[PDB]
């Protein structure tokens, strides 16, 4: 029974190692998405300026 | 005569064991059941990793 508790503890440590790494892959992705948000939002704001300006000039 | 002597000696050695072993069989088998859930959580985490 003491042998089984040592084996069972090794599985739980592998669960934390995978959990720590999958959070890290998500954490790197979250910073990229926020930066891709502002680049798309600035692109949309510049586009809405150009559509309004071209009608105003004509 | 042997089935009288040995099996009554067997039932005494079993029930004296089963008062002690079936408590620690449940300590063994329920900890075996923790392994089959720690393995199933390991595969879906390694798949998501």
């Amino acid at each position: 029974d003491s042998y089984l508790k040592h084996q069972e503890i090794v599985l739980d440590t592998l669960l934390p190692q995978t959990v720590s790494n999958q959070w890290r892959i998500n954490n790197d992705y979250i910073r990229q998405t926020c930066t891709i948000v502002e680049e798309m939002n600035i692109q949309q704001r510049k586009q809405i300026n150009d559509l309004e300006i071209y009608r105003k000039r004509l | 005569t042997s089935m009288k002597i040995q099996f009554k000696t067997a039932m005494p050695p079993t029930e004296v064991l089963l008062e002690s072993i079936q408590s620690k069989v449940e300590s063994i088998e329920q900890l075996q059941r923790k392994l089959q859930h720690v393995q199933p959580l390991e595969q879906q985490n390694n798949e998501m990793c």
